[PDB]
């Protein structure tokens, strides 16, 4: 509904924060009570205790299986490998975005994408996903609709893919679904919960499919490291500014699922 | 006026279901069709053991 | 005597809207009051369209299969059996004002 | 305006003549049949279809004379020929001069011990003897095709012969004569349209066959495959004859989510194209006639059921739709057994099929007829050719019925099918889980319907789309309902009486009132009465001004049918035609000429009256009749009774007689909400008249 | 097999002094439509086809067809060329 303003009157610890960090940096840091003391520091900055839940990931590629940010604030520390771009603007393109997705039966229908903003999202221990693009009368082309061998390959054993073919299309599906699941996905809009820091090289993240723009929102940071300490230092010293930079989720209502809040 | 044009288009769909069953009986009663042959003689190789 | 030849893929509709809008420049306010009044029919609507495409298995046929589905269709269908409801003495609701 | 519907059922029925048609090709044959001994019913012909060279039949009378079919292939000089007749090996001298076509010959002994003899010659391309015993006489068919005559022979005891046969037979009653001789003449029609689809012995013993709306989408597998018929031709054996698709059948059983589904399918294949290598004239060379392939114009249907609920709750359905799968037939490879020399092999032909719909239909087998589903699939050419080795046709493309299987057991295509089936629930509970009256009916229900409403209604146009577009039916019965009232329209009495007013009218082109009209064609009430009746075609004519007497049974058919809950697809037509001819029985009909009005009505009541003052004038028959020839004529909605009536216990305003006098339904409607209770009489007196 | 069609307007054109102008206004107001123009015709001898149809298949390639397409189509053009302008004599 409409909501009505000034523009000359002057108007003169109830949160959780949730940091994802992989394995490799508490094997570093390697005290058994580096979480207590973030927790000690980050109630210095004025985060009641208890308000602040570490989650540990092993790799972005084990992370980006179904991601699961339960808290009000979420930082996601996301460590560069220069042969995983393609893998870190997936995350970040999935985590930073918020997608309605639907269930996608490939062995039964084929498939399109409307517009755009609709994509196909898959997720698993492996997904091998090939297509056969279809004309009119249901023939493929350039594949045989029957002969998967045929098919055009769009991943390879892949933890997480956004894959996005051509609009208007009916597409024939090849994906493995023993250990994979592929979602009918449209982006509605940006997650303000999650923000991504990358704690490695250059920025690298096309969080959008259009080749014509990769758009470095605020929320995507960048810092260089050579100190897992000093990384989670600079978190905690400066957790007032990242939470400015977030804010909290917009979406009305979606699945049920387990959160982290006061 | 050139309203007349969605005033039929609405009002003569009842011959869709002509077409339909046309199409569909069609379908069941499709003949054999006949390959011609060409003026050429086929004529090839004896049996030849 | 080949394989079957694979129907050309025709458009994105996204875009065939985004020009048919675009077409609206090229319009002529008398010159179209005159079409309208003009009564297109079964056979105007369609004798100078798809130049002379061979095979046009009733390009109407398909127009109206498509359209008796359409949303107009719909509402005209709602309309008609709403007065013949209301014809019968139906039992009108509490909030049916 | 909502008499437009008459007027755009009895204009639109010229489509009835393409849907007859498109029945008339839908007119279904029994069988095919086993090879077994059987007696003929009486009254019944019987056409056969052999497969390969021999007798094809033997039936006696066992008491004076003994019968018998020979086919032979052609391309046969005077040869003797060894057969198995009546259960005696006989050697027979018979040639065969034509070169293309199969001989048939019937055999006849007139004893037990005597000497058989030869008659009855055929030479026909399709291969189909026919046989009947009826009338004390036996007819068999005789002459070349498509010249093909009927003989007649006379075997005492003709109502107790048994034959033996050794083909697929049909059985096609005597009426069927004409099909019989057409079918014989020019070849099968396509073996969809058979009975059994396969032989299935010959018990056809089996039988074939408020609402609540319930779904049983499932997913099924369809395993299908096809059947051959490799006809080799005689001689030294460098030639065949035909290689055609069968019918052919497959049980199976499948998981479809817990339950073990076992099902029953058969697949049959049309419009193929018939190839032929035709090698030469030598009696040792590699000569065809007819290799069928199935190609971008050809069809397959398979036909599927299974025993589960979902199929046996499809006697009436809704909705039906399948997404199947798409499936490739490629072909195997067969190698002709050549006497001498290197051996041809039709290797090669790839298709792929595609699903085209789906339809209800009716499988069989020996014991029972099953409720199937016929899915229809088009085909598709693919990169694997088919060629025939040691001959000239290379690089074809098609699956030929060399070997469509491929050594394949079963062709598979996986998907899922919804159908929406009614089932009879007369309570909120206790859904099944399987599958003059009329008139008194329709007639009580006009006690319980508004008349402003009606008179809405009324104004609504009721076109073909609006009249049948709320009406809900099955599957069969929605596709054809315009279709089915225009049959019964185009020959009610209404449509007669339009014919006729037309055909007067156009003979005159080529007298109660001054000028001779076939519009115009107690001495007054009887004149009056005909003008009347003859008038009531005006409204159709479209020649009236205001609301019409048809208008308003157009609306109340429209509310009658809507609110009925026993009016069948079947019964829709015959309650339209009858509304149409008989609703509001006596009508009358009013003309205005400046400042005069002439009523006259069907019954023989006629006035004559002031526009003004609604006083009674001494009527003026050629007047009328002059006024009515042409001028436009006014449904008397409101009588001038009425309108008198009205004037006297009411002010009508000078507005308000001119728009009643008009009929309009402004005025109409304004009077019916004020509740005037001359007007709401009259109506409902308008409205109680329509009657079946 | 346009002999007959030529006897037939032989036919036709001697029916022209047997018309009565009357009769003929009255038959010219009233709507003559598809069930109308052949319902009433002679005998309709054995098997009579789809006539409206077989009508309609050289009705709609008469000349008169093609004039109404033609209007159709200029008309469509008209509206169409805003460009043109003043481009029509
Ligand atoms: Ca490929
Ligand atoms: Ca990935
Ligand atoms: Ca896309």
């Amino acid at each position: 509904l409409p909501i009505t303003g000034s523009m000359d009157i002057a108007y003169a610890l109830t949160s959780t924060l949730c940091l994802y960090y992989p394995t490799e940096a508490a094997t570093e840091i390697n005290d058994n009570s580096w979480k207590d003391t973030l927790s000690q520091l980050f109630l210095t900055k004025g985060w009641p205790t208890g308000s602040v839940y570490f989650k540990e990931y092993t790799n972005i590629a084990s992370f980006s299986v179904d991601p699961q940010l339960y808290c009000d604030y979420n930082v996601v520390l996301m460590k560069y490998d220069a042969t995983l771009q393609l893998d870190m603007s997936e995350l970040a393109d999935l985590i930073l975005n918020e997608w309605l997705c639907n269930p996608m039966d490939i062995t039964l229908y084929y498939y399109q994408q409307t517009d755009e903003a609709n994509k196909w999202i898959s997720m698993g221990s492996s997904c091998t996903i090939k297509v056969c693009p279809l004309n009119t009368q249901t023939l493929g082309i350039g594949c045989l609709t029957t002969d998967a061998t045929t098919f055009e390959e769009v991943a390879t054993a892949e933890k997480l893919v956004i894959t996005d073919v051509v609009d208007g299309v009916n597409h024939k599906l090849d994906v493995t679904t023993a250990t994979c699941t592929i979602r009918n996905c449209k982006k509605l809009g940006p997650r303000e919960n999650v923000a991504v820091i990358q704690v490695g090289g250059s920025d690298i993240l096309d969080i959008t499919a259009d080749p014509t723009t990769a758009p470095q929102t605020e929320r995507m940071m960048r810092i260089n490291w050579k100190k897992w300490w000093q990384v989670f230092y600079t978190v905690v010293d400066y957790v007032d500014q990242i939470i400015q930079v977030m804010s909290k989720r917009s979406r009305s209502l979606n699945s049920a699922a387990f959160y982290y809040r006061v | 006026m050139a309203s007349l044009i969605y005033r039929q288009l609405l009002t003569n769909s009842y011959t869709v279901d002509l077409s339909d069953e046309i199409q569909e009986i069609g379908s069941t009663k499709s003949q054999n069709v006949t390959i011609n042959p060409g003026p050429f003689a086929q004529t090839g190789y004896a049996p030849v053991n | 005597n080949s394989v079957t030849v694979r129907q050309d893929l025709e458009r994105q509709l996204g875009e065939l809207r985004e020009e048919f809008n675009a077409l609206s420049q090229e319009i002529a306010m008398s010159q179209l009051i005159d079409l309208a009044l003009l009564p297109l029919d079964m056979f105007s609507m369609f004798s100078g369209i798809k130049s002379t495409i061979d095979a046009a298995k009733s390009m109407a046929t398909n127009v109206m299969k498509k359209f008796k589905k359409s949303g107009l269709a719909n509402s005209v269908s709602t309309l008609t059996d709403s007065l013949s409801d209301a014809a019968s003495s139906i039992s009108r609701g509490s909030s049916i004002r | 305006m909502a008499s437009l519907i008459y007027r755009q059922l009895l204009t639109n029925s010229y489509t009835v003549d393409l849907s007859d048609e498109i029945q008339e090709i839908g007119s279904l044959l029994d069988g095919p049949y086993q090879p077994t001994t059987f007696n003929p019913p009486v009254d019944y012909w019987m056409l056969l279809a052999p497969t390969t060279p021999g007798v094809i039949v033997e039936g006696t009378n066992n008491t004076d004379r003994w019968l018998a079919t020979i086919l032979i292939e052609p391309n046969v000089q005077s040869e003797n020929r060894t057969y198995t007749i009546f259960g005696i090996q006989e050697q027979l001298t018979v040639s065969n001069t034509s070169q293309d076509q199969w001989k048939f010959i019937d055999v006849v002994k007139t004893t037990a011990n005597g000497s058989i003899g030869q008659y009855g010659p055929l030479l026909s391309s399709p291969k189909l003897y026919a046989v009947m015993k009826h009338n004390e006489k036996l007819y068999t068919y005789e002459g070349q095709t498509p010249n093909a005559t009927t003989a007649h022979y006379s075997t005492t005891n003709y109502d107790s012969v048994n034959m033996t046969a050794f083909c697929d037979f049909y059985i096609i009653p005597r009426s069927e004569e004409s099909k019989c001789t057409e079918y014989i003449n020019n070849g099968l029609p396509p073996i969809q349209n058979t009975r059994n689809v396969v032989p299935l012995s010959l018990t056809a013993r089996d039988v074939i066959h408020l609402w609540k709306e319930m779904q049983y989408n499932r997913d099924i597998t369809i395993r299908f495959k096809f059947a051959n018929t490799i006809i080799k031709s005689g001689g030294l054996g460098y030639k065949w004859s035909e290689i055609s698709f069968k019918p052919a059948n497959y049980q199976y059983t499948y998981t479809r989510d817990g339950e073990e589904v076992t099902a029953h399918t058969t697949c049959s294949v049309n419009g193929m194209n018939d190839f032929s290598f035709n090698g030469g004239y030598l009696p040792t060379d590699f000569v065809v006639s007819k290799f069928e392939v199935i190609k971008e114009n050809s069809y397959v249907y398979i036909d599927y059921w299974d025993d589960s609920q979902a199929f046996r709750n499809v006697v009436y359905v809704r909705s039906l739709a399948a997404n199947l799968n798409s499936v490739m037939c490629t072909g195997g490879s067969y190698n002709f057994s050549l006497p001498v020399g290197q051996w041809p092999v039709l290797t090669g032909g790839a298709v792929s099929l595609h699903s085209a719909g789906v339809t209800l239909s009716t499988q069989f087998t020996d014991f029972v007829s099953l409720n199937s589903l016929r899915f229809r699939f088009r085909l598709a050419v693919e990169e694997p050719h088919f060629k025939l080795t040691r001959t000239r046709l290379d690089r074809l493309y098609g699956l030929p019925a060399a070997d469509p299987n491929n050594g394949k057991e079963y062709y598979e295509i996986a998907g899922r099918f919804s159908l929406i089936s009614l089932v009879p629930s007369n309570d909120d509970y206790q859904t099944p889980i399987a599958n003059g009256e009329l008139r008194e009916e329709f007639n009580a229900l006009s006690q319980e319907i508004a008349m402003s409403q009606l008179i809405d209604l009324a104004l609504l146009p009721l076109d073909m789309f609006s009249m049948f577009s709320g009406i809900k039916s099955t599957i069969d019965a929605a596709k054809s309902m315009a279709t089915n009232v225009m049959k019964k329209f185009k020959k009610s009495g209404l449509a007669n009486s339009v014919s006729t007013l037309t055909d007067s009218l156009s003979d005159a082109a080529s007298s109660i009132g001054s000028s001779a009209s076939a519009w115009t064609d107690s001495s007054v009430s009887t004149q009056t009465s005909t003008i009347s009746r003859r008038l009531r075609l005006k409204e159709m004519a479209t020649q009236t001004e205001g609301m019409n007497f048809d208008d308003i049974s157009a609306a109340v058919l429209k509310t009658k049918i809507d609110k009925s809950t026993q009016i069948s697809p079947n019964t829709i037509p015959d309650i339209v035609t009858e509304a149409s001819e008989k609703f509001i029985p006596n009508r009358a009909y009013r003309v205005i000429n400046n400042d005069d009005v002439f009523e006259a009505g069907i019954d023989g009541k006629f006035f004559a009256y002031k526009v003004d003052t609604f006083e009674e004038i001494p009527f003026d028959v050629q007047k009328f009749a002059d006024l009515v020839t042409d001028s436009p004529v006014i449904s008397a909605i409101i009588d001038f009774k009425t309108l008198k009536n009205l004037n006297d216990n009411y002010g009508i305003s000078r507005q308000q007689a001119f728009n009643l006098l008009r009929s309009d339904p402004r005025v109409l409607r304004e009077f019916i909400n004020q509740d005037n209770p001359i007007i709401r009489n009259r109506i409902e007196q308008l409205i109680m008249q329509c009657r079946l």
